[PDB]
RNA sequence: AGUCUC
RNA sequence: AGUCUC
RNA sequence: AGUCUC
């Protein structure tokens, strides 16, 4: 008759299993007004924070049990019409200190999504909260300073009748984590930079609208009288010389209304705007459909004769800058029926086959991104 | 795999009070943290100290989780105007990975030759996660590396410069948010 | 609209073949073809629940 | 790479 | 039967 | 189910 509370399964070590909706963990509703305007924070909170509002099934699971092996998911949610648009960006990093820079550029290293609710009505992103292993824990996330930032990147093009908001669900992914480590002397392939280059800005009109985004990239981003910095981008800063496949992610940031067809092509910071030849030069000619908002180009190691270097002395001008560049103009022209730039951003995802050269002094500072 | 000879960076240039009082008390002192980037010092008098933005010192403060050697190097650079037989100065060195008073030394060393002298040696960063350890975080009780000075008679033993070398197998893993470095001059 | 609309039905005799439908009703068939309208719900511009029950 | 999509 | 115990 | 679509 008496039970063995020994025998009992009350001391279940295992990480959370189930459905979506068993794994779910918290939701947060962020708010964005209709007069959002782009460099705005929709929330910047500790990421324990995020995962810990409202209780839904697996949320005593996520603080009562010790070690969490499934990546962290998250699903965002939120649809605008055709003629609008807005540029979201939700990043996560794995600490903060002080009173940290929030601009795109140095928040997108880690693990970080940018999308446009007038092509993306539903986004989804999974992460692994501690890159050195293969599992997290709430407790960790708390005293680690685990961040989330939910930037506005570019705000409305045209703005809504009413005030908006974002809803994202969080769930216990049944992926594992898995670690991404950087050894600093010794680069993987492919190396993950995740480094924003720009936000372009083409206004409407007949302009060619030439943009310069130089390649020599080590140094963190400028600001005024500070440099900002992230990690990857400072693990390149290591070396003197570098060189390697490039692979850029072109997003559309503005209203599918405004139409415009964007070129590429490498070249040096010396030729002038109105070089009628610019497209002789091997290139790429970008245009979005109405509901695509992100699109992938990559510039073979082929297009450089040599590596080039990391750093450059920020004052160095057009004409004496050895390095290449990244070029971007417009081939026709940027129509819309409606007013607003066509805006799209640039991020340096991974460099494939990289070969670097020599350690780096350093200089000091660096030039300002677009 | 990267590598050159002779490279290392400028991590931090502390120099000493110029109006520092030899009546109040005969030495002053000041901490280096070495992983943090942060350099402490006296209510001794007006110090003079800068943390350069190089390769390691913005790498440093921007990894979250570290692991692996670093080499350091320290240089005094001192008074030459004293003439050799007045040399009367002695910087006693401490590292301790925490500034608490609380914690004993990982190492000591004591210098005096006169006007000049260097020391180097190698500290590697061991931590909790998975050999990895973030800088002073609270959860495993984590440290850092400090790296202290206690200089009797400031006006003799007036600079100094320390530099940093990474090593092969340094490795690092996630993104530190921190707010921009301000650029000088 | 900027003008006045217009609606043009076509009707055709078909190629298919006319099916019966009837309800014994204390012997329901499987599927039970109900059509019952529930509702018309609005959800004004807005961050609100707008709960519908 | 990863994430995502399918 | 069940529950429980083993 | 049906209708529809393919």
């Amino acid at each position: 008759m008496e039970t063995n509370l020994f025998k009992l399964s009350l001391d279940d070590v295992e990480t959370p299993k189930g459905s979506m909706l068993d794994l779910k963990i918290s939701q947060s509703k962020i708010a964005l007004p209709k007069n959002t305007v782009g460099g705005t924070i929709l929330r910047s909170d500790l990421l324990a924070n995020f995962l810990t509002e409202g209780n839904f099934r697996a949320s005593v699971d996520l603080q009562r049990t010790h070690r969490i092996k499934g990546m962290i998911k998250m699903v965002a949610t939120v649809g605008i019409p055709e003629n609008t648009g807005i540029a979201l960006a939700c990043a996560m990093n794995s600490s903060i200190r002080g009173r940290a820079s929030s601009d795109i550029y140095t928040i997108c290293s880690q693990d970080c999504e940018l999308w446009n609710p007038a092509c993306t009505k539903a986004m989804t992103m999974s992460f692994n909260p501690n890159p050195c292993s293969d599992a997290w824990s709430l407790e960790f996330l708390k005293r680690t300073g685990f961040h989330c930032d939910i930037i506005c990147v570019t705000g409305w093009t045209a703005t809504p009748m009413q005030d908006v908001q974002v809803t994202i669900d969080w769930f216990i992914s049944s992926q594992e984590c898995v670690p991404r480590t950087y050894c600093v002397l010794n680069p993987q392939n492919p190396f993950v930079l995740n480094r924003w280059m720009g936000k372009l800005t083409f206004p409407q009109g007949t302009s060619r609208s030439v943009k310069r985004m130089p390649l020599s990239i080590g140094g963190g981003a400028g600001a005024k009288s500070a440099i900002l910095m992230n990690m990857p981008n400072a693990v390149l800063s290591m070396w003197r010389y570098f060189v390697g496949d490039l692979v850029f992610e072109v997003s559309k940031m503005t209203s599918p209304y405004i139409k415009c067809t964007v070129s590429f092509f490498i070249a040096f910071g010396n030729l002038a705007d109105d070089t009628i030849n610019f497209e002789a030069f091997p290139h790429k000619l970008v245009q979005f459909g109405e509901i695509q908002e992100k699109v992938v180009l990559k510039f073979s190691q082929e297009e450089f004769l040599t590596a080039w270097s990391t750093q450059v002395r920020p004052a160095t001008t057009l004409l004496a800058d050895g390095c290449p560049y990244l070029y971007a103009m417009v081939h026709d022209s940027s129509v819309s029926t409606i007013p607003g730039d066509f805006v799209i951003g640039v991020k340096l995802t991974i460099i494939e086959n990289m070969c670097a050269y020599g350690l780096n002094p350093g200089i000091s500072g660096s030039r300002l991104l677009g | 795999s990267i590598s050159q000879q002779t490279v290392w960076n400028q991590m931090a240039t502390v120099r000493t009070p110029l109006n520092f009082d030899s009546s109040k008390q005969s030495f002053c002192q000041f901490s280096v943290d070495l992983l943090g980037g942060g350099i402490s010092v006296d209510k001794t008098g007006d110090w003079i100290t800068l943390v350069q933005n190089s390769p390691i010192s913005n790498l440093l403060r921007v990894a979250a989780w570290k692991k692996g050697c670093l080499m350091v190097k320290v240089v005094m650079s001192g008074n030459a105007a004293v003439k050799r037989s007045d040399w009367a100065s002695l910087v006693q060195v401490f590292l301790t990975n925490s500034n608490s008073t609380e914690h004993f030394d990982a190492c000591r060393w004591t210098k005096s030759e006169p006007h000049s002298w260097e020391l180097i040696f190698p500290i590697e960063v061991c931590g909790p996660n998975n050999g990895f350890e973030m800088w002073s975080s609270e959860w495993a009780n984590q440290t850092s590396w400090h790296l202290s000075f206690l200089v009797d008679n400031p006006k003799q033993s007036t600079t100094f410069d320390v530099l940093l070398g990474i090593s092969q197998n340094f490795e690092i893993a996630g993104n530190t948010l921190m707010p921009a470095f301000s650029v000088p001059q």
